[PDB]
């Protein structure tokens, strides 16, 4: 009868081990300022931002994407042209964060990095329309 | 290397019953004392620690005061964030007034906060002061002293 | 090394007539798992494949969603297609109005279409972006700038 108890004792805490790490492995807490969202493939990354609460993943589908939902600053050089043609370097600081509820549509088509595929193009683009229109 | 562990698994004397069970809670043991020791953020004197996490979402309610504050493996990533204070200084070449090129430096104090750590740890970064302070100290200082003369 | 293989295959044990028909079964089993493991493309995240085709033309209708989709082996090399963005950037000097040669840049975002993938991947292969982008550019900024003077 012993070694019955012991046995069952045995199993019962190989399972209950595997639950804890299935559960720990899918389980992440709260931070503050990530938005993080289901990656599925099916959909595409999961429509609906999964919310700021200790909300989950489920297994391998959502790779935890660090939508790192806080607040960066990006310096942006332009060596611009003014109206006189002076060459005048400006640098502009880009104070910048994603949204919230499209960080699934965000690493659909972008990804992860959704930051740097943007500030440069438009920053210079832009302070080149300004300051061309300005002089030295 | 495996055939050695192998036989040294073997030659363990295979005693009574209650031994096996007793290695087993040991083990059991140790791994919840593991998982008990990383569970919490020893965050160092004057310091601070938000949780830094992934999750799905991320909630900034449990903001974490000195020391003493609950984190967990890949669910609290801590990182040990000084809310003590840390300095800068920098520095500006202005076109003034006279058109003088006036070279003025200037040391700036800034903080990181304990109930709003979130800002600051991830997207600012760990390097948040860094990424904040020097092209701002730069516009300030050539705004004003093309302001002021020399 | 036939030898080899021939004296190792006269070696097995001649036994009952059961595992014949195992061994039999398990080698089609295993041929089945090997077939199948092809004919799914893993084509990788954000990514997209058309029915790569040798037969029937390449029917350009059924077009596949990323990830799970599948590939007929002989028939479907879905090789990666990948729709997600990959930047661009192209530069031209031009002659100016007044005859000044004037450098102009331009950094292009250009994505392929998921649903009319077949035509672009046939006809613009794989690498349709760089097939594509360059000469529009150049001919854009040229006929731009050579109206604008500098």
């Amino acid at each position: 009868m012993a070694a019955k108890v012991f046995e069952s004792i045995g199993k019962f805490g190989l399972a209950l081990a595997v639950a804890g790490g299935v559960v720990n492995s899918a389980l992440y807490n709260v931070d503050a300022g990530h938005r993080a969202v289901i990656f599925d493939r099916f959909r595409g990354v999961q429509d609906i931002v999964v919310g700021e609460g200790t909300h989950f993943l489920i297994p391998w589908v959502q790779k935890p994407i660090i939508f790192d939902c806080r607040s960066r600053p990006r310096n942006v050089p332009v060596i611009t042209g003014s109206k006189d043609l002076q060459n005048v370097n400006i640098t502009l600081r880009i104070l910048f964060r994603p949204v919230a509820s499209q960080l699934p549509r965000i690493f659909t088509s972008i990804g992860e990095d959704y930051d740097e595929r943007v500030l440069p193009s438009i920053t210079t683009e832009i302070l080149k329309s300004v300051v061309a229109r300005f002089d030295a | 290397m495996a055939q050695n562990l192998k036989d040294l698994a073997g030659r363990l004397p295979a005693g009574p019953r209650g031994m096996g069970t007793a290695l087993k809670l040991l083990l059991g043991a140790g791994a919840v004392a593991y998982g008990v020791r990383e569970s919490v953020f020893t965050v160092e004197g004057g310091h601070r620690a938000i949780f830094f996490n992934r999750i799905g979402g991320v909630q900034q309610d449990t903001i974490l005061a000195e020391g003493l504050h609950f984190r967990i493996p890949w669910f609290q990533y801590p990182i040990i964030y000084d809310i003590r204070a840390r300095p800068r200084k920098i520095s500006s070449p202005t076109g003034s007034k006279d058109l003088q090129m006036v070279n003025i430096s200037l040391r700036v104090l800034s903080r990181p906060n304990a109930q709003e750590l979130p800002s600051m740890y991830q997207r600012l970064g760990l390097d948040y002061e860094e990424r904040v302070l020097p092209s701002i100290v730069n516009e300030v200082l050539k705004s004003v002293v093309a302001k002021f003369n020399a």
